[PDB]
Parts: C-alpha cells; structure tokens; sequence
C-alpha cells in the first residue's frame, strides 16, 4: 500500500508500511485517505492513527508540527510526539490538571498565548488517550 | 369567463417565486452539508442532524406560500 | 349543513369580540369600529396561560430545595437557569428586573404557542355547542394584540434604560454630536435612528405574529379543503415541523428583548 | 362538505402526532436531569473524601 | 370585480418576494454555519447560538413581508 | 377564447419558473459534489448516495412545483 | 374606482422588494459575522457589536420602504 | 386586522405578570445554587491544604 | 387572431426560462470539475463519466419545458 | 384615477429599487469589513473608517432615489 | 395588423434570454478554464479540448433557442 | 393626463435600475478594496487612491442615467 | 398605425439583455485573466491570445441579439 | 398622446439594462484588477494597461445601446 514515517525531532516515532490514517491539521482534525492530494503545511496539537496490513492501528500523540500528504511515501515532522504506550490515561489526566489551573492563572493576552498551547497539547492527549484503547 | 383566469396566475407566481427559493436555499445549504462531509466522514451523521435542522429553518416562509397555493387551487379556482 | 372549505375558514379566523360600549357579544358578519371591543377568547387563553405558568413556577418557588431535587422541581430549575444563561451572557448591569423580564416572556409565548397543536375545532366546537358562543379560536400569540402589546412594552422598557445614564449622557451626546459631529447629520442620523429604533420593537411583535397566525392558518387549511381519510397525512407533518417552530420563536422573542435593553443599559 | 367528518380526520391526526411524540421526544428527555444529577454526586463524594 | 381580483396578484407578489428573500437569506447563512461545524466539530453549541441569534434578524423583515401578505389575502379580499 | 391562452401563459410561468429552480440547485449541489468526489475519490459512493438524499431535499419544492404546473397544462 | 388595489399594488412591490434586500444584505452580513466568529470565539462579544453597527446600516432603507408602505397601506388606500 | 383595546388590557396584564415574576418568583432562587458550589469547591481547598 | 400572438409568446417565455436554467447549471458544475482536473489529471476520464451522471438530472426538467414549448408552437399554435 | 395612483407607484418602483441597491452594496461591502476585522482585530478603527469612506459613496446615489420619491408622494401628489 | 407586433416581442423575449444563458454558462465555464491554464500551462491544449466538450453542452438550448427565434422573425412575422 | 403621468414612470425605471447597478458595482469594488486594505494595511492611501480612480469609470454611466432621469421628470414632465 | 412603437420596445429588449449578458460576461471572464496576469505577469502575452479565443465565443449569441434589434429598429421599423 | 411617451418608455429600459451591464461588468472586472494590484504592487502600471484594455470591450457593447437610447430620446421624439 504505502510507507509512513514519523519523528519527535529528537526520537523516531514510527517507521513501516501502512494501509491509512487519521490525523490533525492546520485547524482541526481530518479525515486522511491514500491518493487524494499533492501539497503539505502545518500541525495543530493532536494525534494519528496508523492502520497496517491485516487491519492494525497504532495511536500517537502529536505536539506539533508538519506534514507531507502528497508522496507514496509520507512522514510527519514533530516538533514532539510521544508514542501510544509511552503515554497513559494518567499522563493525559495529568495535563488536564495542569491545563485547568492555567486556565485559571492566565490573565493576559501575552501569557495565554501559552496557556492555549498548553491547554491544546493537554486535550490532544486526552484524545489520543481515548484512541488507544481501540 | 372573466373572473377565475387571473387567480391561477396570482397562485402559480406565488408558488413559482417559493419554489426557486427555497430550492436555492437548500442548494447553498446543502452543498455546505456535502463540503463538510468531505472532511471527516465520522460527522456525517452529525452534521445531518444538523442539516436537517437549518433546512427546515430554510423552507418555513416558501411553506407557507405552497399552502395558500394549495388553497388557491382547491378552494377559489 | 352549509360547511365548505371558504366557510369553514371565515369560521376559524373570528375571535370572540364583545362590543364594550353596550357590553354585548360582536356576530362574525358584525364588525363594528370602536375601540372598546376587547375579545375574549384568546384573551381569556392568554392570561390563564400566564396565570399556569406563574402558578407552577410559585408551587416550585415556594418549596424548592437546594438537595437533589425532585423530578417537577428539576425541570423549572433547568428553564430557570436556561433564562438566567441567556441574559448572563447578554447583560452586565445589576438591575433585577432583565431576568423576570424574559422569564415571562419566554414562558407565556411558550404556552400561548403549543396552544397551537390542539385539534382546530375540539375547542371551538365545544364553545359553540355546549356554551352557545358565536366562534372561537385557540391560539393568543397569533394575535397582534398579544404580540404588539408585548413589543410595546420592551419599547417602554427600551427608552427606560436609554434614558438613565444613557438618557441624561451619552443619548444627548450621542443623537448630538455622533457619529461625525456635524450639524447636518443631526437631522439625517435621527431619521435613521428613529425608523431604527421603531422598529426594533415592532420586529419582536410582527416575527412572532407571523410565525404563530401563519401555523394556525396551516392546520386550518389541511382541515377545511381535504377529505378525513387523506387529512393525516399532511396535518402530522406540519405538527411535528410546528414545534421546532414555536419553540425557536419563543427563545428569539426573548433574546431579541434582552440584546435591545443590554444596548440601552450598556 | 361535512363537518362530522372533518372532526374525525382531525381525530386521526392528532393520534398519529401524539404517538410521534410519545416515542421520539419523550426518550432522551431526561438527559440534563441525569448530568446534573450525576456531576454534583461525584463532586460532593469527592469532597467527603477530602475531608476524611 | 376587479377590487377583488387585482388583490389576490398583490398578495401573491408580496409573499414570492418574502419567500425568496427569507429562503436565499437563510441558505448563505445556514451554510457559513455548516462550514463553521465542519471545521470545529467542538464548538457547533456556540455557532448554533449566534446562528439562531442572527436569523431571527435575518427572518424579521420577510416576515413583515408575508405577514402582510396574509392579511391581504384574507382580511381585505 | 381568451380563457385557455392566459391558462397556457400561467403553465409556462409555473413551468419555467421550476426548470430554473432545479436547474441552478442541483448546480450548485453537484458543483459541491464534485469538488469534495475531486479531494475524496475513494469515498465516491459515499457523498453520491448522500446526493440522492439531498437532491430529494433540493427537488422537493421544485417537484412540487413541476407537479402543478401538470395540472395546469394538462388537468384543466 | 380601481385607486384602492392600485395603492395596494404599489405598496406591496415596494415592501416586498424591501423584504428582499433586507433579507438578503443581513444574510451576507451574518454570514460574514460567523465566518469570524467560528474562527475567533473569543471575539463573539466584540464582533456582535460591530454587527449592530454595520446591521444598522443595511436595513435603514428597507425599514424607510416598509413604513412607506404602511403608510399607502393604511393612511392613503 | 382587529387592532382592539385588548392590547392595552393585555399590556397591563404584561407588566402585572412581569410584577408577580418579580416579587414573587425570582428573589427566592439565587441561594441554592451559590450554597451547591461552595460546598464542592470546599472539598479541592481541603485536598490542597492536606498535600500543603 | 389572439390565440396564436399569445400562444407564441407563453412558447418564448417557457424555452426562455429552460435555456437560461440549463446553462447555467450546467456552467456551474463543470467549473469545479476542471478546477479539480489541473490540480491532478489522473482523475478527467473518471470525472467526466460522474460529470454525464449529474449532468442528465441537470438536464431533466429544463426538457419537460422545451418539450412543452415546442408543443404549443408547433402543436397549440 | 390615473393622476394619483401613477404617481404613488413610480414612487414605489423608486424606493424599492433603492431599497435593494443600498442594502445589498452595503451588505456586500460590510462582509469584507467584517472579515478584515477578523483578520486583523488591532485595525478595526482603521478599517471602519475606511468603511465610513466607502460606505458614503454606496448610500449616496440611493438617497437621490428615496429623497427624490418622497418628494412625489408627499410634494406631487 | 396584430399579429407583427406579438410576433417581434416573442421573438426578442426569446433570444434576449438564449443570450443570458449562453452568455453567463460559458462565462463560468471559461473562467474556471483560464484559472487551470494559469495554474498549469502546458496542458492548454489538452484543458481546451475538454473546454470545447462542455461547451457544446452548454450551447444546446440556447441555439435551439435562437434557431425558432431566427424562424419566429423571418418565417411566421 | 397619461401622456406625462407617464413620464414619471419612465424616469423611476431608468434611474431605479441605473441605482442598482451603481450600488452593486461600487459594492464589489470596495469589497476588493477592503480586502486589500487587510493584507496589506500600511498600503491603504495607495489603493485608496486607485479606488477612486476606478470608481469614476463605474459611476460614469449611471451618473448620465441618473441626470437624464431628473430631466425627463423636472424638465419634460 | 400603432406597429412601430412596439417595434422600438422590442429592439429594446433584445439590446438590453444583450448588454447585461455580454458585459457581466467578459467582467466575469476578463477577471480571471487579470488574476492569471498577476500571478505569471511573464506569460500576459499567451493568456491575452487564449482570452480573445474565449471571449469570441461569450460575444456568440449577443451580438446576433444586437444585430437583430439593431436591424427591427431600422429595416422593420 | 401615447406614441411619443412609450418611446421615452423604450429609451428608460434600453439605458436602464445598459447601466446594468456596464456597471456589474467593470464592478467585477476592476475587483480582480486590484487584488491583483494587493498581491504585488510593484507592478501596477502593467496591470492597469491591461485593465483599460479589457474595460474597453467591457463598455463596448453597453455604449452603443446607451447611443441608441439617446437617439430614441432626443432625435426620434
């Protein structure tokens, strides 16, 4: 079918052949299919699912950063990305805590330009974390 | 005779005028519908709900036109 | 028996009207001009809906309690916080009087509406056989005098809050000087301004008229022109799409008021 | 045109939109009742835990 | 006769308009709102607020116009 | 006479009146079609039967139209 | 004499065209207004005011052909 | 239509309903909700105050 | 006499109204399906079988109305 | 007769007519202010002044209009 | 006589329609067609040969239209 | 007396739709403008300028239309 | 002999049609062209051949309007 | 009396559907030109050559049919 390949910018996330996907975008979630388009930008924190031959998906989180789409061949570029195991329910939970507190402790423009960050790496997790358990 | 061969006109411009409308409506709502089906598939079932929901917002006033239309038709001639 | 579609409409669109000046009952085929006519029907059907929805409210508010409260108290609670949502989100003054302001508003329209669902001669043909009325009909908010009667008070109340702090400060120095502080634009921006304004509140009560008068005519439309055996199946339809449609011209009319006093106060 | 029948066509309708209701809105009304229900109980369990 | 007559055309003009004002006006409307779900499946309970709120101003002035249709129709004749 | 040229005038306007109406709608729909079947061609059946669901939508008005307008050429 | 549905004809093209650009203007406008706000949903409370501004502007002749027409309607007719 | 003095009757009526909700119904609400809080909010002081 | 001036005018208007429909449907769905095409070519053949598929419902009613119009000039008269 | 309902419906045809001129250039113009305040939300006083600008150019040649029928209703007849 | 006059006006209803249509379609269709030349030169001629294919579509109705408009004109007036 | 009762008629057509096809032409234009103006906002005085410099090409048509108008009711009629 | 003042509307008709439909068309084609032009302003000189191929074919049908109602103004009338 | 004022009539829609035509035509037209002088304005004076160039064919076809307006107005009577 074709290759996917995918990095932390300082760790390989995964590497091998691939039937589909799901994954994040510039805004928001998509729906990703193979064959479809031929141009590639930007990554909002989020997650992607990597369905192999046989019918098996793995579940990833994505921080943040950039992909390719259009080659047979594709790859995602992350800024930081954790794999499906390495990361748990509690760890999510975790930054579900600390998202709610500086929802809480940022007051200014300047400061929640960090906060949402934080906040949309924190429900990226939570999302991906759901996702593991299929 | 001279008095009914207006009042089917009055009712088919009535209706004419509701028609385009509100098939136009839907049009642009619908092809909204479709272009976010396009995007994630899983919603597809929500955004019918929501689909459904607007559209019957879009052809309440072209509804009330047919229904004096149907009763030009079966009740003035 | 002379029933025909025509007359069966002509029946359906009459109110009761008595006439105030001798204090007798007003025939469909007599119409007369005075003022002092009040209808009764759905007058009367107006206010014993505000009267139930008043009534249910203080059987709940007179015993509600702050444990896990109990099936019937549960839902006043979830229209109450509904309301108090809405305004919250439309409002920042302090005054009290926003938010009973739109309870009412929502809830009577509310039930004045789904007065519209009831078969359209059960009603009628009970005050016509059993009492002996002339006519009847069943619907109040597809009324102008309820809908305008309404309108014309969120005027007042309009005019209220721009005439506070607004009314001594910024309606003066507004009407005066903006936007572009020129004697000539005085007079075209309160053309504006007053055809604007006036129709602002005019809106709410011609919106929810339509809505309600238009319903009530569909349903006596499927009843008069079709054949029983064929009237279901169109008359469901309509029934089912009338609900989303009351219900959404109650929740307009209300945040519709709340945005124009917000814009007054604020 | 007879009224008698008119009443009894109303009859129907009004039947078949009663049973509509009945088996489509009814069903999942009790949702928000639920929610609260079930958001305070597991907040204030929570709180006697604190406590202890 | 024509009295009667001409006033069934003038109601039946007004209420085209006011169907195909309101239809095409709900249809861009409604379908910006769809697009804005397809994109942010989260934030549909907002969009849905904003969305009724500015309809009912888009809806006020059709509603002027079929409204007085009606009244044409049937209380003048 | 006079009587049944004016009832093939009011045909006509019914008549073209709802060609344009589903003409332009099941444009502007398709058009849509299209474009997302041009980004997803391996989910083609899948908006196509979506089309039927909304072209029922789109021509409901319209057929209802295109109906009547029969009865007017051709039941009067 | 004719005079009475002559006015009422004139009104009722004047209101119903009123009906429509209202319609159709406040459509685009809102269209606009949730394009924004789906994309900035931290601005709703800011760009719902510009509305108002803009929303003002567009229905000013509209309204000043509805009460015109209310005007042939009931003072003139 | 039938512009009649019942719309001044039920302008009156509009503001004696507006009067009865405001007397009567509304001021007696506020409390239980604000009483519901506190005592969920008391609970995440409490846990704070044990890790502390 | 009147019938047949009148009869070729209702002809004009009905295929008048079918032409400017069909056109501009047809107009409509073809520019996204060459915008698609330049972007990846493999699709045109497989795209052109979908654009006949739509193209015919496009196409059914505006030949009613063509049918009909040459009807009443050739048949009516 | 046809003294004063001629001059009440050319009135009409004008008012109208400035009615959809104004309220859709207004809206089309207003769409984009909008969009460059969702855009660039540190400009809107910039741009709402440069909205003032163009929006005086769009209104005036409909106020000829509206100015200029109020003037046959109330001055001519 | 009376039959000129009608016969000229159903002639020129007719083509002036035909040349909406034909006009506006084949706008769209060229527009769309000189936006993928842009994006991809060097597959002009092979874009083309499919803008001719539509095209031909897009004409049908309006040349029918403009035929029995010619015969309108120069054979029955 | 119809002969200049008409006239008025005629002047309303001409100036009403030489109204909306200046309302809708500046509209775009400025849409154009504004847009600009938020992708490149310390260029405003430059394309301001050019606005006015095409603004005068689209309202030198309508303009003419609008003066002939008033001549054909003030002077003629 | 009342045939030639319909002759003159009817030359009318067909001109004004044939000006909305072969001006909106080339406003519609030649804008395309002109955002082809800004991006690749070294190919102007092959996208003006390719937009006088197209543009031969939007001036088709309206040109045949004006010729015919340029000829019923003066051979006919 | 009714042979001299329906050629004003004719002359009214004539020039009316021109100033259409002219006026959505460059409306369209000139919005491309200045996106395309947004985009790089550097480069202005090679865009704007080639607008006067495609606004002349624009204006063509409109211009003739506003000549023969005048013409029917003042020459004719």
């Amino acid at each position: 079918t074709y290759h996917l390949d995918v990095v932390s910018a300082e760790q390989q996330m995964f590497s091998g052949l691939v039937e589909k996907i799901q994954v994040t975008g510039s805004e928001g979630e998509l729906g990703i299919y193979p064959g479809h388009a031929p141009l590639l930008t930007a990554i909002k924190p989020g997650m992607i699912r990597i369905v192999k031959q046989h019918g098996h998906e793995e579940f990833i989180y994505l921080s943040g950063g950039i992909l390719e789409v259009q080659p047979g061949n594709v790859t995602v570029l992350a800024d930081t990305a954790i794999r499906g195991q390495d990361l748990d329910e509690a760890r999510a939970m975790e930054a579900k805590r600390k998202a709610e507190e500086h929802i809480s402790s940022s007051h200014g423009d300047v400061d929640y330009a960090q906060a949402s960050a934080e906040l949309a790496k924190a429900i990226a997790q939570l999302r991906v974390i759901e996702l593991t358990k299929k | 005779n001279l008095n009914m061969d207006l009042l089917y006109m009055a009712a088919a411009v009535m209706m004419g005028l509701a028609a385009i409308g509100a098939a136009i409506g839907i049009g642009i709502l619908g092809g909204k519908f479709l272009e976010g089906a396009a995007r994630q598939p899983d919603l597809i079932p929500l955004l019918r709900t929501q689909f459904f929901i607007v559209m019957g917002l879009v052809d309440a006033i072209p509804m009330i036109a047919v229904g004096l239309g149907l009763y030009v038709m079966f009740a003035v001639a | 028996e002379n029933m025909t579609p025509q007359d069966y409409i002509g029946h359906h669109l009459n109110n009761l009207q008595l006439d105030l000046r001798t204090f007798a009952s007003l025939v469909d085929p007599q119409n007369p001009p005075a003022y002092w006519t009040i209808n009764i029907d759905s007058f009367m059907f107006s206010v014993v809906l505000g009267l139930l929805f008043l009534v249910l409210f203080r059987s709940v508010a007179k015993k509600a309690t702050s444990g896990v409260p109990g099936k019937f108290q549960t839902a006043i609670e979830l229209v109450i916080g509904f309301v108090n949502g809405s305004v919250k989100d439309m409002y920042h003054g302090k005054s009290k009087l926003i938010a009973p302001l739109a309870l009412t508003i929502f809830v009577w329209v509310f039930l004045m509406n789904l007065m519209d669902l009831l078969p359209i001669d059960l009603l009628p043909y009970i005050a016509e056989h059993v009492l002996g009325l002339p006519a009847l009909r069943v619907v109040p908010s597809a009324d102008v005098n309820v809908t305008l009667s309404m309108a014309l008070g969120v005027f007042i109340l309009i005019l209220f809050y721009s005439i506070k702090m607004k009314g001594i400060g910024g309606f003066t120095k507004e009407l005066t000087l903006q936007p572009f502080n020129h004697w000539a634009f005085i007079p075209v921006n309160l053309i504006l301004e007053g055809v604007s304004l006036l129709s602002k509140p005019v809106s709410l009560g011609l919106r929810l008229f339509g809505n309600m008068y238009a319903g009530e005519l569909i349903f006596i439309l499927i009843a008069g022109l079709l054949p029983w055996w064929s009237q279901w199946i169109l008359n469901v339809p309509w029934a089912i799409f009338h609900i989303l449609i009351i219900t959404l011209q109650a929740f307009i009319f209300m945040v519709l008021t709340i945005v124009y006093l917000s814009m007054a106060s604020e | 045109m007879n009224l008698n029948a008119t009443i009894l066509g109303q009859a129907i309708a009004f039947v078949l939109f009663v049973l509509f209701a009945m088996k489509y809105v009814w069903p999942p009304l009790m949702a928000a009742i639920e929610k609260r229900q079930k958001e305070i109980a597991d907040g204030l369990a929570s709180a006697e835990r604190a406590h202890k």
